[PDB]
RNA sequence: GACGGGGAAUCAGGGUUCGAUUCCGGAGAGGGAGCCUGAGAAACGGCUACCACAUCCAAGGAAGGCAGCAGGCGCGCAAAUUACCCACUCCCGACCCGGGGAGGUAGUGACGAAAAAUAACAAUACAGGACUCUUUCGAGGCCCUGUAAUUGGAAUGAGUCCACUUUAAAUCCUUUAACGAGGAUCCAUUGGAGGGCAAGUCUGGUGCCAGCAGCCGCGGUAAUUCCAGCUCCAAUAGCGUAUA
């Protein structure tokens, strides 16, 4: 058939690409806004403050 | 300090000369008519023969009336003769010296499933021994390098799972059979 | 032979014994002055840091000017000069750069027409020449 | 001419000819059985010189 | 701790695959000499120390992608290739100059940062404690001017052997705890020299 | 249809158990598994199948024999004093404890640390 | 750049080189020195001081020696998992029952060895060879042999994936369901083509430059040796290079 392109090597990483990409925009889908994560304090100065 | 074996041997041996037109030549002849596939399996042919030819020039260079020359020929002889390369009527020791490659080449399972009267040539021979289809005495032999000997050579036929031997039919067969039943119902 | 008696054994191993080491190729393998004037030091292969890209030229009969490069080396500090080896491989080499350096194949020997030679590059920069020869692999950066 | 120390002159002014699409050449056993075909089959009974396989007069 | 993750580097993109996550205890920083513990999985928002076999050329500030499949071919890290040819902020000019060594990323950086200021060229870029190998490339470049034939070694210890063969040939190191001792100390040679 | 053959048959008095080799002769299906030899056993000697322990079964190069063994007990309690305890686990008669080697070492280690009664609250 | 031996490679006959390396014996636990206990130790996963290195320290003091199993640094041309189990083989102890990085199992693995895929068949296309004659045409070609991106059905394997089997539990192999190929894109590389030494006096580009070349030698504006294309040759899942 004449569907897809010719060697298989940079087809086959395109459905792990797709599956990856899928996997994270369902991970960005379900999400809970209480309970969240821990923040960062960033401490910054100058010297001997 | 393991539990390990650590024996092992080269079965071939490489040429002193590495481009020779006879040798080429003989070598190439030899391939072809018997169905070969490089030159490794006819130099250890030349090899196991060598060995055979090495070990009866050192028992006959030993005198008569010796129990361990009489003995070692005697295995020997004996064995040959169970391979299928002699007969009851050159049983001798000083005429081990007269044999040559295709005398061992002919015990090949891959010429005596082609010479037997069930493949059309040595190559298809070699195809349908490779895919499972020849058992001798109810074992399925997948290897063409099977030195049958004379009382396991009346007993060459294809596998019960085969479809030449009488069996399930094969992926080719029953696709199309599935293929037409499709297009017509 | 020419001492040829019944119990002269130990005449004959002491001759041969002086004799032995009497000769070039033995004595060559059997002294410790060959092997430490050796700047490979009895190894195959050295490794090597690149100095600067001299040119070098040919002799009598033919006229060129074989491309070679000067290394010193890692495990010592003896300073060789080695033989790019393929056509154009010289701009696969820059200055301060790891190379892997091996003989010729006439065992310290000048080979061909060049003089003063006696190594060869096979790898700069943990990638093999062969390979950027022939487009496979490229120069990290 | 540019420079007599010019490295890989030769190489990179040289023409580029792209490959060809040729048939996959059989390896293994069968290549064997054609070498044997070609050498000791088709062999015709000449005279004189017999020339190579490669001779291209 | 099973899975396979990729690391921005010098030379593009490495993959590795982990071997522990050591977690200090809540009371300490991560700076503390060998005082962790093992874990085989990490809750959100903490600060772990993965450690692996053959990274010894990473640039921190980076993301890192963990890959659930399998590695087969190299072409995964295109997008992550893709972040690295942008943005490249401290571009690492490999010329022929002053070896250079600090046992953290970020002190070896400002280090370049203040040769870069000082019009200084550097060469190597090592991290950790210093070996014959570094004192070795510094007696190569002891010829075809040998100004810069100095070894900027901070806040790390020289072993003795580098030392015993340093002084045999004449490889200078600046060996300093404190940065703006060391930075008196190079440009006092530099005046002097 | 799947049929077995005995071969190197003896008993064991000193051992309450009986030692066989079996051949199981399956063409055409594939390797049967351990119950149907087990049951086939139980009918061949008429014997309750909770005694009969059989394993060590590979299949041959050819698709149709099976090489294995097989012991037959004469009793259950028997059966449970000279017998390794995996294959006790194998018929769901034994349990083994779910303690990795390391945590073992670790609190033979930490009990090693301390004194006295500590001991006991020092490893959980 | 010496642990010894049983041994290993080459090998007509005699010899040459290696043996750190799973079995036997000897020696050491940074290197010297001394010792307690015990039948058996000058023991180091026992102790006491010296030197070299080195850890914590509220600075008074305290704790050490991976040439064991994993792992890290350096050294380099040069060498793998900071896994699972005591189930098998044995060993120690009060003792059928506990323990064993002794050991077994798996992972990495082109040190090396053994077997073995990358195809066969049928009809036409067009080339020969054998048979009384048609001397030379052409047919008989009923018996063939070769190769042509012409066609056609009939086979099994690598891989995906159920089960069974193995095992302490798995994984590997074997068995076995269902899918699984025509340009069977499910695509075989490494060297070489002047001689030694198997194989183009082919076609384009440079012109003692670039380069090839183990040795003879090849390049000077018609290169059988350079750089590319086609064809061919040697071995084949293997081939080329450097050192002993």
């Amino acid at each position: 058939d004449s569907d897809d392109d010719r060697t298989k090597e940079e087809r086959a990483y395109d459905k792990a690409k797709r599956r990856i990409e899928k996997r994270r925009l369902e991970h960005s889908k379900n999400v809970n806004t209480e309970k969240l994560r821990a923040p960062v304090i960033c401490v910054l100065g100058h010297v001997d403050t | 300090p393991v539990a390990r074996s650590w024996v092992c041997r080269k079965t071939y041996v490489t040429p002193r000369r590495p481009f020779e037109k006879s040798r080429l030549d003989q070598e190439l002849k030899l391939i072809g008519e018997y169905g070969l596939r490089n030159k490794r399996e006819v130099w250890r042919v030349k090899f196991t023969l060598a060995k055979i030819r090495k070990a009866a020039r050192e028992l006959l260079t030993l005198d008569e009336k010796d129990p361990r020359r009489l003995f070692e020929g005697n295995a020997l002889l004996r064995r040959l003769v169970r391979i299928g390369v002699l007969d009851e009527g050159k049983m001798k020791l000083d005429y081990i010296l007269g044999l040559k490659i295709e005398d061992f080449l002919e015990r090949r399972l891959q010429t005596q499933v082609f010479k037997l009267g069930l493949a059309k040539s040595i190559h298809h021979a070699r195809v349908l021994i490779r895919q499972r289809h020849i058992r001798v005495r109810k074992q399925v032999v997948n290897i063409p390098s099977f030195i049958v000997r004379l009382d396991s050579q009346k007993h060459i036929d294809f596998s019960l799972r085969s479809p030449y031997g009488g069996g399930r039919p094969g992926r080719v067969k029953r696709k199309n059979a599935k293929k037409g039943q499709g297009g017509a119902g | 032979g020419k001492c040829r008696g019944l119990r002269t054994a130990r005449k004959l191993r002491s001759h041969r014994r002086d004799q032995k080491w009497h000769d070039k190729q033995y004595k060559k393998a059997h002294l410790g002055t060959a092997l430490k004037a050796n700047p490979f030091g009895g190894a195959s292969h050295a490794k090597g840091i690149v100095l600067e890209k001299v040119g070098v030229e040919a002799k009598q009969p033919n006229s060129a000017i074989r491309k070679c490069v000067r290394v010193q080396l890692i495990k010592n500090g003896k300073k060789i000069t080695a033989f790019v080896p393929n056509d154009g491989c010289l701009n696969f080499i820059e200055e301060n750069d790891e190379v892997l350096v091996a003989g010729f194949g006439r065992k310290g020997h000048a080979v061909g027409d060049i003089p003063g030679v006696r190594f060869k590059v096979v790898k700069v920069a943990n990638v093999s020449l062969l390979a950027l020869y022939k487009g496979k692999k490229e120069r990290p950066r | 001419h540019g420079s007599l120390a010019r490295v890989g002159k030769v190489r990179g002014q040289t023409l580029k000819v792209a490959k060809q699409e040729k048939k996959k050449k059989r390896t293994g056993r069968a290549k064997r059985r054609m070498q044997y075909n070609r050498r000791f089959v088709n062999v015709v009974p000449t005279f004189g010189k017999k020339k190579g396989p490669n001779a291209n007069s | 701790e099973g899975d396979t993750i990729i690391v921005p580097g010098v030379e593009g993109p490495i993959v590795t695959q982990i071997r522990g996550l050591l977690l200090p205890p809540p009371m300490k920083e991560l700076r503390v000499k060998n005082q962790y513990e093992k874990h085989k999985e990490v809750e959100a928002a903490q600060g772990v120390k993965i450690l692996g076999k053959d990274l010894e050329k990473t640039l921190a500030g980076l993301p890192l992608l963990v890959a659930y499949k399998e590695d087969e071919i190299p072409v995964l890290k295109d997008e992550l290739i893709h972040e690295l040819k942008q943005t490249l902020n401290a571009i690492k000019l490999e010329e022929k100059g002053v070896y250079v060594q600090a046992s953290t990323l970020g002190s070896l950086e400002a280090l370049l940062e203040f040769l870069k200021t000082s019009e200084v060229p550097y060469a190597g870029i090592n991290i950790g404690p210093v070996h014959k190998k570094d004192v070795m490339k510094a007696s190569v470049m002891l010829e075809h001017d040998p100004q810069y034939a100095v070894i900027l070694a901070f806040d790390v210890r020289i072993e003795r052997d580098a030392q015993e063969m340093a002084d045999s040939l004449g490889v200078r190191i600046f060996s300093a705890e404190i940065i703006y001792h060391l930075f008196d100390a190079f440009t006092k040679y530099r005046q002097d020299y | 249809t799947v049929t077995i053959r005995t071969r190197k048959f003896m008993t064991n008095r000193l051992l309450q158990r009986k030692q066989m080799v079996i051949d199981v002769l399956h063409p055409g299906k594939a390797t049967v598994p351990k119950t149907e030899i087990r049951e086939k056993l139980a009918k061949m000697y008429k014997t309750t199948p909770d005694v009969i322990f059989v394993f060590g079964f590979r299949t041959h190069f050819g698709g149709g024999k099976t090489t294995g063994f097989g012991m037959i007990y004469d009793s259950l309690d028997y059966a449970k004093k000279n017998e390794p305890k995996h294959r006790l686990a194998r018929h769901g008669l034994y349990e083994k404890k779910k303690t990795s080697r390391k945590q073992r070492k670790e609190r033979k280690n930490r009990m090693k640390k301390v004194r006295g009664t500590a001991k006991a609250n020092v490893g959980a």
